RNA sequence: AGGCGCCGUCAACGAGUCGGGUUGUUUGGGAAUGCAGCCCAAAUCGGGCGGUAGACUCCGUCCAAGGCUAAAUACAGGCGAG
RNA sequence: AACAAAGCAUUGCGAUGGUCCUCGCGGAUGCUGACGCAAUGUGAUUUCUGCCCAGUGCUCUGAAUGUCAAAGUGAAGAAAUU
RNA sequence: CAGUACGAAUACGAACCGUGAAAGCGUGGCCUAUCGAUCCUUUAGACUUCGGAGUUUGAAGCUAGAGGUGUCAGAAAAGUUA
């Protein structure tokens, strides 16, 4: 179909014609702005439209900031204490994904909302940044439209931080079915190692 | 330490022959590698820098004493053998030539 | 006449067709850049090379997203 | 002597194997292989049950040869052959039966000793190369 | 191994800092508004109070020009030979007097200064400490580089545009005479960042210092320990150019 | 509006994704589990999979980078009872 | 009799100091500046402090020759592997 | 080693040669017997095998010999504590 094609075919090629230039521009701005970005329009509309934007009321989406590399683990210069198979402290990198972690950041400062979903939007040398999307359960104008009403029900609040965003499905390797899939559905903790 | 001929007469053991013929001496190392063995399971098995069991590589070693380490290769077929364990060190070829007798000079 | 010789459209339309039939060849060898430098480096290396280099910058694309846009359009009707 | 760890023995079955000595099957590669993937099953019985239980076999119809010398299908006589990739006959002791057995795989000296009249069927799987063409026919039965 | 060496404890800590609310004020030299020929800044010296966080002495100096934002104030670096009552003029037109501070630019070759700038309204950085002083040798109408020699011997290149106080710092010949009480230098320390008394590597056993252990006190390795050597291990002397009162030169130092 | 039959035909098909390397973690998962991190990087009748990698017709299956969704399972038990 | 000490030596440090704490921000350096700060040796005074750079440590210059990783790069080559 | 492995011997047969007149002798050193598993790697020979077909590449493998173990029936490996 429409528009929206042409700028999703921009951002594949992230390296290329007006897009870097364009959104190196904005990292001029990306900087400058915190690593909480409310902001009143998505940047990438097509992937807003896939994966869930409608402009309605409830709805916002917001600029998350997170660090490049892995992680780092105390305590450096009073250190463990153990054999060296669990020694590691930049050698293991997180086994959730920088996505999430933006994901967890966003909920936590917009307590009243939870995250629907979210998407990529660049990297520079030190930050990877991200837009997300979160969606008020609590006005008529979300649990008035069955599209996203879903989201509404008391199970369904705090959902990034129990894994159950596309992010959070997609780290936890629920991305597959059949063949290998075998550790990963229905849980990660599933068969409590019987 | 030997005279070995490099050159020399042998039975085949292989099954187009199966007779008596001319064959050729060579001491033998390549190793390997393309790296599908202990190669991968070490590289793998890191997990954490270690080496581990990648190491008999030391004691620091040393004994010094072998057996015969051959093959000898036809030139007249090519189906050729390696020999069985009597006891060497060491082992000396180039060519042969000879432990020459008999002298006058 | 000269470039390339000769044809104009037609010859980026060529091209633009030698382009992914060596980039699919590419993707059925994996990777994709060290392949495109392989597949391009395993062959003559003229042509393809400036053409490749091009596609492994900053590269086309206003008139990327101008033949894309029709090719869907036109596969879309 | 006990702590059951001091005169016990030991603790775990180690010792055992290295250097001290007895015992498990020990000492392994050695083959390893196929994976659980591309794998079994054959199912496989000798004709010498077929006749025990031809008499009693009154399900499976006699015909050219006397009422005792039956046809049967073996494929519909053996349990587990469903799961099963094919169904097999083995040559084991003796056939005095002037049978008709139908098989996925029949050993040659499985037919020769019941060559005491009969006749010996292929199935159209024992081949395997006969032509599932797209088409139409043969097939594979299915029950628990 | 071993419990940490003291090297680790200066880290951070109330106990390896000094008394940084002690410390007088911060004195900055003021960053001109503009011309100055004579009194847009004016200042009279009119107190001359310790510095504890260096033992040399300040001159208060007020210091009273306009504007808003104007600013203005305070307590400037003294330089030998300021008394109440003398003026101070800061900047570019400045008298060529000692206690006056301008840009080097405006300074003539062969002039003594104090409080030289790094970098242009950084303020002023090289010869602070008591008696010391950097030596402007070159210029020339140097619209590039004005060369100082610091008090090391070391000449640096700096922006002509770095101010500087002329003359050299106050309290001068403080180093030549000996403490001569433990309890001198005791009072002298608690105003610093430092912790002491100093017990000897030697002396300590094993678990405390390199150097420690051992019936007899020694140093069981080598001194001169490695720019690789990680802290802890880094004592000593530290990548030794040589060692031992002969034969060497002050520090000679290119450009 | 929905269904069936006939008629052509086809578009809501999701990019730093698929994919490769560098370094790790984890896994029964082995060249072949799943994930993290750095670098690179497609196509759009085209693509993805089938337990190492490369031609064909295909064969056989399936359309990711989106989502929701009742019931059945658990509860070394707050709370009621045997 | 041990430690400290004042006194005597080497060494690192040109500032966003080197050095310590810290993933980091930052801090401690220092709101100080080589007559200063760290790191160390020895230990009032008085007379003095010889010879050794082979080993070990450390440091210097290396625009040139034997060794010296990875990547990008070249050769065989469908890859990759050498 | 009285039943326990590698080793070693004491003989054969099968294949295959020599010398020798040949009968025979010749299964390493006058005799009394003079050393190394296990993964891996190495090669030898032929053959087996890696999950739609089809085709190259390597892999996996049987059987046999050589590369470390003298802590010699088989660990990857320095001291002090007053």
């Amino acid at each position: 179909m429409g528009a929206y094609k042409y700028v999703s075919e921009l951002w594949r090629r992230k390296q290329s014609d007006v897009m870097r230039f364009v959104q190196r521009v904005r990292c001029w701005e990306y900087r400058q702005q915190p690593a909480i970005v409310r902001l009143t329009r998505p940047t990438r509309p097509d992937k807003a439209r896939r994966l869930g934007y409608k402009a309605k009321q409830g709805y916002v989406v917001y600029r998350v900031r997170v660090r490049r590399g892995g992680r780092k683990r105390p305590v450096p210069k009073g250190i463990v204490y153990g054999k060296p198979k669990h020694q590691g402290i930049t050698q293991l990198k997180f086994q959730r994904n920088k996505r999430s972690v933006a994901e967890e950041r966003a909920g936590r400062k917009l307590g009243g909302l939870r995250v629907l979903n979210s998407y990529w939007v660049n990297e520079d040398s030190t930050y990877k940044y991200f837009e997300i999307i979160l969606v008020d359960v609590a006005h008529s104008a979300i649990r008035n439209d069955p599209r996203i009403n879903w989201l509404c029900k008391p199970v369904h609040k705090h959902r990034e931080l129990r894994g159950l965003t596309s992010a959070g499905k997609k780290y936890r390797g629920l991305r597959g079915k059949g063949h290998t899939h075998h550790k990963a559905r229905p849980s990660r903790r599933a068969t409590w190692k019987r | 330490m030997v005279n070995v001929p490099k050159t020399k007469k042998t039975y085949c053991k292989n099954k187009e022959c199966r007779k008596h013929t001319l064959h050729k001496v060579t001491q033998y190392k390549k190793g390997k590698d393309s790296l599908s063995a202990q190669g991968k399971r070490r590289y793998d098995r890191k997990q954490s820098g270690y080496g581990g069991q990648t190491k008999p590589v030391f004691h620091k070693k040393a004994k010094t004493t072998k057996k015969i380490v051959l093959k000898l290769q036809c030139q007249s077929c090519k189906h050729y053998s390696q020999h069985p364990i009597k006891r060497c060190k060491h082992f000396e070829i180039g060519g042969d030539k000879k432990g020459k007798g008999t002298s006058l000079f | 006449g000269t470039k390339r010789v000769h044809f104009v459209r037609n010859l980026i339309r060529e091209v633009a067709g030698f382009a992914p039939y060596e980039k699919r060849i590419t993707e059925l060898l994996k990777v994709g850049k060290d392949k495109r430098a392989l597949k391009v480096a395993k062959r003559k290396l003229g042509t393809h090379k400036r053409a490749k280099k091009k596609r492994e910058e900053m590269s086309s694309v206003l008139r990327k997203m101008r033949s894309a846009g029709g090719g869907a359009g036109d596969k879309k009707k | 002597m006990t702590t059951r760890f001091k005169k016990n023995r030991k603790k775990r079955g180690h010792v055992s194997a290295g250097h001290g000595r007895i015992g498990k099957h020990r000492k392994h590669p050695g083959g390893r292989g196929n994976a659980g993937g591309m794998h079994h099953h054959r199912i496989l019985f000798d004709k010498y049950h077929p006749g025990y239980f031809g008499k009693v076999g009154m399900r499976y119809f006699h015909r050219l040869s006397n009422r005792f010398h039956c046809p049967a299908v073996n494929v519909e006589r053996l349990w587990s052959m469903v799961p099963a990739e094919a169904g097999a006959g083995a040559g084991k002791a003796p056939v005095i039966d002037v049978t008709q057995f139908g098989y996925t795989k029949v050993l040659g000296k499985g037919m020769l000793p019941p060559e005491r009249p009969i006749v010996v069927k292929a199935k159209l799987i024992s081949k395997v190369a006969e032509k599932k063409i797209k088409a139409a026919g043969g097939a594979v039965l299915l029950t628990a | 191994m071993g419990r940490v060496i003291r090297a680790q404890r200066k880290g951070a800590g109330s106990v390896f800092k000094s008394h940084t609310h002690h410390r007088k004020g911060p004195a900055r030299f003021r960053s001109l508004d503009f011309g100055e020929r004579n009194g847009y800044l004016k200042g009279v010296v009119t107190d001359i109070i310790h510095d504890p966080g260096r033992g040399a002495p300040l001159a208060k100096v007020t210091f009273r020009h306009p504007f808003r934002y104007k600013h203005q104030k305070e307590l400037f670096v003294a330089a030998e030979g300021m008394y109440t009552g003398q003026f101070v003029y800061c900047g570019r037109r400045a008298t060529l007097s000692i206690g006056n501070v301008l840009p080097i630019r405006s300074v003539p070759e062969g002039a003594v200064v104090c409080n030289v700038e790094h970098h242009v309204g950084d303020r002023g950085v090289f010869a602070r400490a008591s008696g010391d002083y950097a030596i402007v040798i070159s210029h020339n109408p140097d619209n590039g580089t004005s060369r100082i020699k610091l008090p090391s011997g070391a000449k640096k290149i700096v922006p002509s545009s770095c101010r500087a106080m002329i003359g050299q710092v106050a309290g001068g010949g403080r180093t030549e005479k000996p403490m001569l009480k433990a309890g001198n230098a005791y009072h002298k320390y608690r105003v610093k960042r430092n912790c002491w008394p100093k017990v000897r590597g030697v002396a300590m056993n094993p678990v405390e210092h390199p150097h420690g252990g051992g019936n007899h006190q020694h140093i069981g390795h080598a001194s001169t320990v490695r720019r690789d050597a990680p802290p802890g291990q880094k004592v000593g002397l530290i990548a030794a150019r040589r060692t031992g009162r002969l034969r060497g030169q002050a520090a000679a130092t290119a450009a």
